[PDB]
């Protein structure tokens, strides 16, 4: 319990130096993602056919 | 700078050429699965070659 | 001279924002236990 | 009796125990954000306040 | 009885020791881990983090 | 000064360049949070630019 304790300090620390980046981008890359390979693959899809 | 800019993009180029055959027969997953691996190569070598302007 | 107050008091600044840098951290510990 | 009484006495006892710790830093925490707050925003008012800036 | 019952304690301690030896490498490994990451990124932060940057 | 202005305009720029994306498909609701997101940006890059010119 004490020992552990301190690892949630350390693991706390690091958000707060490391602010985690916002929820809103991680939608937008996914949703961006999905075109990427989609529209890139929208090519292979057609390249081939 | 320059070779790793050129080698990264032959990995991809690699999965790429490879992924005309693992598309090919209609072994779709495999290819969806190829692709997604391609994205982190592939914004790793937009990077670099944006440093390699600039450098200029 | 003012001036050098001017270096100084951001100084005394910079030591309490870790000072609250730290605390923050205090505080997200106990509320993950 | 004694002895069950008397033991569930002592079994409340140390759960309220730890309950005031977990508060214990709770509120020190709190204050000591206040505390390190109240001063840098004081330093501020006499720093830049447009009423008598040190700064301007 | 007391031979017996006394040897069941020595059975039950014994198995616990080892037990609490298993955990104590685990949760070391953890707290090394943390405590060497810890440190690299307060470089970074002292080091790259664009606010007052010492490399850059 | 200059430089901080130049890049706090690319941030936005690479939102409104993201955001002609993000409006493309119809799927407007991403774009409505992208702008907003980019008006803190805006007002930041304004001041600077008012800073630039009298210090000249």
């Amino acid at each position: 319990e004490r020992i552990e304790t301190k690892i949630l300090e350390l693991e706390a620390e690091r958000e707060l130096l490391n602010p985690p980046p916002s929820p809103l981008d991680k939608k937008f890359e996914q949703w961006e993602e999905q075109q990427a390979v989609e529209a890139t693959l929208a090519a292979m899809k057609a390249r081939r056919s | 700078t320059e070779r790793q800019r050129d080698a990264q993009q032959l990995i991809a180029q690699r999965w790429y050429e490879k992924a005309q055959a693992a598309l090919d027969r209609g072994n779709e997953q495999l290819a969806r699965e190829a692709l997604g691996q391609r994205q982190s190569y592939q914004s790793h070598t937009e990077a670099l070659g944006k440093s390699l302007g600039e450098q200029r | 001279a003012p001036e050098d107050l001017l270096e100084r008091l951001l100084g005394e600044m910079e030591l309490e924002l870790i000072e609250l840098r730290r605390a923050l951290a205090q505080t997200i510990a106990t509320f993950k236990s | 009796a004694l002895v069950e009484q008397v033991r569930g006495q002592l079994q409340k006892l140390e759960r309220k125990y730890l309950e005031l710790k977990s508060q214990k830093n709770l509120y020190l925490a709190r204050l000591k954000s206040a505390i390190a707050a109240q001063k840098i925003e004081e330093i501020a008012g006499n720093l830049d306040n447009a009423s008598a800036s040190s700064l301007f």
